[PDB]
C-alpha cells in the first residue's frame, strides 16, 4: 500500500508497451494505467522478460493483484504474475489531493517583529506534490522554459504555519514554512518501450540557484498562497511541527534586497 | 498398501503458459509435513492451475493386499514409474517412462523406499 | 554533510564512449576557489589545504593585507617550483600545517649528510631508511625541558625545515643534530624545530580489520567468544566495585595517567555515594557498550602500540626484533612469565612471538610471526618504548606491513602466546602508480582542479565496507581473488592522496547486504553466522 | 562410428524424444512393435483424464525398445541417462 | 511470426540490431595507431567529427584488409545477437 508500482513476472519476447497498456486498459479501467516501462538488454532492440507498471490508484493495484492471483491475466498464451516493486517509473504520489498545479510560490523572510512577511520574488503556475514515503516536497517552477525542481526535505522545516493571503481571517489561502536548512535544486536536460503518459524522457541534475536576484538563497520561509482549503488543512497536518493557530501576514515591499554576488545571504558593505 | 500419502497445494509452473502444447512442470509444497515435489504433468490433457489444492498417494500395486506387478475408481491421474535415485532431507528421483519427478522431503518421512522399483502415482484434486 | 558524487561531474555517454559533464556545482566551486570570499572590508585568497583536510574537503583562506599578503607566506613557507606533480606539491605544501609544540631554534651551519642503505632484491627496490633518524642524549634533554617530560623517550616523530620522520637516541654520537639524506621533501627558508607526539605506551585493540584477518590462520571462535565475555564480566561488575573501576582505568585508556577520578577510585566512598562520580562512570560505561556495539575494540592487557625505529648494530637477522615496554597493573601484580622477562621495575622485556601490524590491513600477508630476542649490547644502549628492527635483510619490516613508513606510525605489538604461527603467507607488492610530472610550473589552478576533483572517484570509505562484507560472506575469507582485489583497490586509493590515482571501484563489487552489526538500518539487513555476528549476539545478550 | 542416422531417424528420433506429450495408444504401439527387436515396455501411462480409459504409450518408451536390456549408457551434457535399456531421462541437446 | 504485429516487430527489431552492429563495427574500426590522441582519456573537440562522417568508414574499410578482417570480426559478433533472435519469434512446432 506505500507504492502503486507493480512488477510483472513474466511477458512474451515479441511484445510493445503498447500492447501490454492496451490489454491492461481492457482487463482494467479506462485510462488506469500512468507509466509501463520494460527494461532492455541492449539500447531499443532488446526487451527483457519482466516489466514494470505503475497505476494511477491504490484500488487498481489491488484488484490487478487480486485478478493475478486468480490466474485470470493470460496474454497472449502466458500467465501474468504481480509482485511488489522497488521503486515507482517516477516519484509521483499516489493521491488526487496531493496534487496541486496552478498555484502562486513566493520566497522570503520576516522582516519586523511584526506579522509581516517580505515577498523577494514571486513565481506563478507552479506544481507542488508533497509525498509522505519519501518525506520530502517537490516544488516545480518554469523559468524561461526550463522547469526546475525544488526539494524540501521534512527535516529541513522546523514549524508549519498556516496563513491567508487575502486578508481574510475566516479563509486559510497561505502557508509558510521555516526552513533550517536549504532546498535542494534540480533542473531539466533534453520511447518504443515506455508510454509514460507524459513528456518525462529526461532526467535532474543538480545545478545553482537559477534566481537573477538569487532569492532563494537569501530567503529562509518558503510561502504557498492556495485557494481557500476546506480539507487542506488535513493534507498540511502531516508536516512536521504543525502549528494549530491562525496567523495573519503582511506583504512588505523587499525588492531590495537583491545580491548579485556568488555569495547571496552576506550583508552589504 | 500405501506408502505415502498427503495433500498437496501447487505454487508456481514452468511455463505460465495455457496452450503452449508443452509438459509444465509443477512445484507443490506439501502441507504438514513441509515437502517439496517436482512433477511433469500435461496441463493440455488434465489442467492445474496455480493455488488448487490436490492429494497424491504412491503405491508399490493397485491390487489390494498383495498381487505386486482396484484403485482406479478413486484416483484419475494413475501412472507407474520407477524409482532410480534415493541419494541426495532425502530427495526421490522416479521417472515415469522419461517424465521425471522429484520429491525432496524430511529424511524420516522417505525410509521405506527400496532403490530400483516400480511404483505407481495417484493423484486426484479433490 | 559530504557531497555526494552525483552531485558533481554527473556521467554522461556522448559519442563512442562515455564523457563526464561538470554540473553548475563544480563551476560555482572553481569561481569560489579562485575570486575568493568577500566578507565586508575583506576578501579571503587560497592559501594551502592540510593532508587531512583534502579528506573533509576543507581549505584554509586568508585575507590579504598591505603587510602580509597570501604570495608572502607562500614564498616565505618555501619554494613549491621545483616540483612538478600536482598532488605531491599541494601534499608537500599543507604538511606544514600538523599542530606542533614550539621549542628552540637550530642553525643551518649543524648540519651533516650521512649515507643510508638500499637493497634491490628480485628486481625490487626495497630501502630501509625512509624516514628514519638520529639525536643525542642532550639534544633530547634539551627538548624535553619545554614539554614537561622526565622520562626521556627513545624515539620521537619530529619535522623542521620540511624534513619529516621519527628519530631515535643514539648513545655515540658527534654533536646535537644528525640528517639523512630521503627526508627533505622541499627546501624551505626556515629551520623552525618542533614536536608533535614523543610516546604513550596505550594499550593496544583488536579492531574489525585483525579479527578478519586472523580468522583464517587457525584461531577458533572459542576464545573470541570468551575473551569479549569476560570482558563484559570485568566491566559490569567495573560499576558496583572500586577495584575493578581503578583497574580498568588503568589498563583501558592511559598506562601512566593521573586524574581526579582516577585517584578516587582506589581510595573513596560506595559506588551509591558520590553521585558526581557514579554519573561519571556509567557515562563511560554507555560510551564503551556503545563503541563495542559500533566496532569491536577488544581490551587486551598483554598488548601495546607504540612507534618504532632503527638502529645502527646490524646484529638482528631477518625475523629478530627486540620488544619492550613498560609495566601495567596486571605485569606488577605477577611478572612471572615465560615469555617475561623483568629486565627493570618499570620496563619488562619479552621473549615471546609478537606480531606486527598496521592499523589499515586488507591482505592475509601482512601477519608476520616476530621472535623476541634478548641481548645485553643493546639494552646497554637505552631503549625504549621503541620496537627495534633490524638494520640489515632482505626486505624491510615496514614494507612488509603493507609497505609501511618509519613517519612516526604506531604499530600492533602483542606478546600473546595463543596465537597460531604456523601458516605463513607473503605479503602483498608495495610497487605504486607512476608518478605524474608536468611540463611546466603550476599555476594555481591545476592545484584547484586537483582539490575539486578530490571530492568525485574518492571510494577510499567504501572498499574497506566492501572488502568487510565481501569476507564475511564466503569461507576462506580473505584468500579468494575477491579480497586480494579489494586490498590492491584500498592500498590504490590510500595513495590516490599523494598521486592523483583514481581507485576506479566497480559497480559488481559493491556489497548490496549488511550485516546486523552495522547502522545501515535503510539498507537491507543480513543476519551474519561468523565471528562477527557471535560477538554481536552475545553483546546483545548481555546488554538485554 | 562409421555408420550413422541420416537426418531422418535423426528428425525422427528428436521428435519422438522432444515432443514428451504425443502420448501412443496400444495400437499404434503394437503397430510400431513389428519393426522393433525387443519386447513391450510397461504403458507408464494408466491414466491422463478422469474419464479416459485404453492406458497410453510415452514417446521416449517408444525409442526404448532399440536398446539392449543390458546396455547402460549417461550423456551428461543433454541429461540422458539409459538404465537396463530404458530411456529414464532427456532434457534437450539433440547431441547424444 | 505469429501475425503481422509480431512481424512488424520482429522488422523494427531487425533493423535496430543491424544499426546498432553497422555503429559497433565503426567504433571497432578505430582502433588504429592514427587515433591513439583520440582514444587516450583527455580534452578532444573532434568527438562530433568523428561520428559525422558516416560514409566515409564504409570508403576507408573498404580500400584496407586488416581493417576489412577486423569490422568482418566486429560484425559476425555483432550479428550473433541479432541470428539469436529466432528463438523469441519462432514457434516450437517450426520445422526449420
Amino acid at each position: 500500500t506505500n507504492r502503486s508500482t507493480v512488477k510483472i513476472s513474466n511477458v512474451p519476447q515479441t511484445i510493445v508497451a503498447d500492447e501490454l497498456l492496451r490489454f491492461l486498459e481492457l482487463h482494467l479501467g479506462e485510462d488506469t494505467v500512468f507509466a509501463l516501462e520494460i527494461p532492455t538488454t541492449r539500447d531499443n532492440w532488446k526487451p527483457r522478460d519482466f516489466a514494470r507498471v505503475q497505476f494511477t490508484t491504490l484500488e487498481v493495484k489491488s484488484r490487478a493483484q487480486l485478478l493475478s492471483s486468480q490466474s485470470k491475466l493470460l496474454f497472449k498464451t502466458h500467465n501474468l504474475r504481480l509482485s511488489e516493486a522497488y521503486d515507482d517509473i517516477i516519484p509521483r504520489p499516489v493521491d488526487p489531493r496531493k496534487r496541486l498545479d496552478d498555484i502562486v510560490l513566493t520566497v522570503g523572510f520576516p522582516e519586523s517583529d511584526e506579522k509581516r512577511f517580505c515577498a523577494l520574488e514571486k513565481w506563478d503556475g507552479v506544481r507542488c506534490w508533497i509525498l509522505t514515503e519519501k518525506r520530502r516536497v517537490e516544488f516545480w517552477v518554469w523559468e524561461s522554459g526550463d522547469c526546475y525542481k525544488i526539494e524540501v526535505r521534512f527535516e529541513d522545516i522546523i514549524e508549519t504555519l498556516s496563513c491567508c493571503v487575502n486578508g481574510d481571517a475566516s479563509e486559510i489561502d497561505a502557508f509558510l514554512l521555516k526552513l533550517k536548512y536549504g532546498p535542494k535544486v534540480f533542473k531539466r536536460v533534453t520511447d518504443r518501450y515506455r508510454f509514460c503518459k507524459e513528456d518525462f524522457d529526461f532526467m535532474w541534475i543538480r545545478t545553482t540557484d537559477f534566481s537573477g536576484s538569487k532569492s532563494i538563497g537569501t530567503s529562509t520561509c518558503f510561502c504557498l498562497e492556495v485557494h481557500n482549503g476546506s480539507t487542506m488543512l488535513d493534507i498540511f497536518s502531516g508536516l512536521p511541527y504543525y502549528r494549530e493557530d491562525t496567523l495573519s501576514l503582511t506583504y512588505v515591499d523587499g525588492k531590495t534586497f537583491a545580491s548579485a554576488a556568488q555569495i547571496v545571504p552576506l550583508l552589504n558593505a | 498398501i500405501i506408502m505415502f500419502e498427503d495433500i498437496f497445494v501447487v505454487d508456481k509452473l514452468d511455463p505460465d503458459g495455457k496452450k503452449f502444447d508443452k509438459v509444465t512442470r509443477v512445484e507443490a509444497r506439501s502441507h504438514n509435513l513441509e515437502m517439496f515435489m517436482h512433477l511433469d504433468v500435461n496441463t493440455e490433457v488434465y489442467p492445474l492451475a496455480v493455488g488448487d489444492k490436490f492429494t497424491l498417494a504412491m503405491a508399490p500395486t493397485l491390487n489390494l493386499d498383495g498381487t505386486p506387478d482396484t484403485l482406479a475408481d478413486k484416483y484419475e491421474y494413475i501412472m507407474h514409474g520407477k524409482l532410480y535415485k534415493i541419494s541426495e532431507k532425502a530427495e526421490l528421483y522416479v521417472s515415469f517412462g522419461g517424465l521425471l519427478m522429484l520429491l525432496q522431503g524430511d529424511p524420516a518421512h522417505i525410509s521405506h523406499f527400496e532403490l530400483d522399483q516400480r511404483l505407481f502415482l495417484l493423484m486426484r484434486k479433490l | 554533510s559530504k557531497l555526494p558524487a552525483n552531485a558533481l561531474s554527473v556521467n554522461s555517454k556522448e559519442g563512442y564512449f562515455v564523457k563526464p559533464s561538470r554540473t553548475n556545482i563544480y563551476n560555482r566551486v572553481l569561481s569560489i576557489l579562485g575570486e575568493g570570499i568577500t566578507v565586508g572590508p575583506k576578501r579571503f585568497e587560497f592559501l594551502a589545504f592540510s593532508a587531512s583536510q583534502l579528506r573533509g574537503n576543507s581549505v584554509w583562506m586568508f585575507a590579504s593585507n598591505e603587510k602580509v599578503k597570501a604570495e608572502d607566506i607562500r614564498e616565505w613557507m618555501g619554494c613549491f617550483r621545483k616540483i612538478r606533480s600536482i598532488s605531491k606539491c599541494a601534499a608537500r605544501m599543507g604538511q606544514l600545517f600538523s599542530a606542533s609544540r614550539q621549542t628552540l631554534i637550530v642553525r643551518a651551519q649543524d648540519v651533516e649528510q650521512i649515507p643510508d642503505i638500499e637493497v634491490t632484491t628480485d628486481g625490487a627496490d626495497y630501502c630501509f631508511s625512509d624516514g628514519i633518524g638520529k639525536i643525542s642524549l642532550a639534544f633530547a634533554k634539551q627538548v624535553a625541558q619545554k614539554c614537561g617530560l622526565s622520562h626521556v623517550p627513545s624515539a620521537f616523530q619530529i619535522r623542521y625545515g620540511g624534513y619529516k620522520g621519527v628519530i631515535a637516541v643514539d648513545r655515540s654520537s658527534f654533536r646535537k643534530l644528525s640528517l639523512r639524506d630521503s627526508m627533505l621533501k622541499f627546501d624551505s627558508n626556515n629551520r623552525m624545530l618542533n614536536v608533535t607526539r614523543w610516546t604513550e605506551s596505550m594499550p593496544c585493540f583488536l579492531n574489525r580489520e585483525i579479527i578478519c584477518l586472523l580468522s583464517t590462520l587457525g584461531i577458533e571462535d572459542a576464545m573470541f567468544e570468551a575473551m569479549q565475555a569476560v570482558h563484559l564480566s570485568m566491566l559490569g561488575n567495573m560499576l558496583e566495585d572500586r577495584d575493578a573501576a581503578l583497574n580498568v582505568l588503568q589498563k583501558l585508556s592511559g598506562e601512566n595517567s593521573k586524574n581526579l577520578l582516577v585517584k578516587m577510585l582506589l581510595q573513596g566512598y560506595a559506588p551509591s555515594s558520590e553521585p558526581y562520580l557514579s554519573m561519571m562512570l556509567r557515562v563511560h560505561h554507555e560510551s564503551q557498550l556503545s563503541e563495542l556495539k559500533s566496532r569491536c575494540r577488544i581490551l587486551v592487557p598483554k598488548g601495546r602500540i607504540l612507534i618504532g625505529c632503527m638502529d645502527e648494530m646490524g646484529i638482528l637477522e631477518y625475523g629478530q626484533v627486540y620488544v619492550r615496554v613498560t609495566l601495567t597493573k596486571a605485569e606488577l601484580k605477577s611478572r612471572d612469565q615465560s615469555y617475561f622477562r623483568k629486565i627493570d621495575e618499570e620496563t619488562s622485556v619479552v621473549i615471546g612471538k609478537v606480531v606486527v601490524t598496521k592499523n589499515p590491513c586488507l591482505h592475509p600477508g601482512d601477519i608476520r610471526v616476530l621472535d623476541a630476542i634478548y641481548e645485553v649490547h643493546f639494552e646497554e644502549k637505552g631503549y625504549l618504548d621503541c620496537i627495534i628492527f633490524p638494520q640489515k635483510g632482505e626486505r624491510p619490516h615496514p614494507n612488509e606491513c603493507s609497505g609501511g613508513d618509519l613517519d612516526g606510525d604506531q604499530f600492533f605489538v602483542s606478546w600473546d602466546e595463543k596465537i597460531i604461527p604456523s601458516e605463513m603467507d607473503p605479503p602483498m607488492d608495495y610497487a605504486g602508480s607512476r608518478p605524474r610530472l608536468m611540463d611546466h610550473d603550476v599555476t594555481l589552478e591545476e592545484i584547484h582542479k586537483f582539490f575539486v576533483d578530490y571530492m568525485i572517484s574518492d571510494t577510499l570509505g567504501v572498499i574497506s565496507t566492501a572488502h568487510l562484507v565481501h569476507a564475511d560472506r564466503d569461507p576462506e575469507k580473505a584468500r579468494s581473488q575477491k579480497c586480494l582485489e579489494l586490498a590492491n583497490l584500498h592500498s590504490r586509493a590510500v595513495d590516490f592522496a599523494k598521486t592523483g590515482a583514481p581507485a576506479e571501484m566497480p559497480y559488481a563489487l559493491k556489497p548490496r547486504e549488511f550485516p546486523d552489526f552495522l547502522e545501515r538500518f535503510e539498507k537491507p539487513t543480513y543476519i551474519s553466522e561468523s565471528v562477527f555476528g557471535k560477538l554481536y549476539r552475545a553483546v546483545k545478550s548481555s546488554l538485554a | 562410428n562409421l555408420l550413422s542416422l541420416g537426418q531422418d531417424s535423426l528428425t525422427a528420433a528428436y521428435l519422438v524424444n522432444v515432443e514428451k506429450n504425443c502420448y501412443l495408444n496400444r495400437a499404434q504401439m503394437q503397430q510400431l512393435q513389428m519393426y522393433c527387436p525387443f519386447q513391450l515396455p510397461p504403458p507408464a501411462i494408466i491414466k491422463a483424464s478422469p474419464s479416459s480409459t485404453e492406458p497410453q504409450w510415452t514417446g521416449m518408451q517408444l525409442f526404448g525398445m532399440l536398446f539392449p536390456p543390458g546396455f547402460d549408457y549417461t550423456y551428461p551434457l543433454n541429461n540422458v541417462v539409459v538404465s537396463n535399456g530404458e530411456l529414464l531421462s532427456f532434457s534437450e541437446g539433440s547431441a547424444w | 511470426s505469429s501475425d503481422l504485429q509480431s512481424r512488424k516487430n520482429l522488422t523494427e527489431e531487425i533493423s535496430y540490431g543491424l544499426r546498432e552492429a553497422e555503429q559497433v563495427c565503426n567504433k571497432q574500426q578505430l582502433m588504429v595507431e592514427s587515433w591513439r590522441d583520440f582514444l587516450a582519456v583527455n580534452g578532444e573537440d573532434k568527438e562530433e567529427d568523428s561520428v559525422s562522417d558516416l560514409a566515409r568508414f564504409c570508403y576507408e574499410r573498404q580500400k584496407s584488409a586488416t581493417l576489412s578482417e577486423l569490422a568482418v570480426s566486429a560484425f559476425k559478433d555483432a550479428y550473433r545477437d541479432v541470428q539469436a533472435l529466432a528463438y523469441r519469434y519462432g514457434d516450437q512446432s517450426n520445422s526449420f
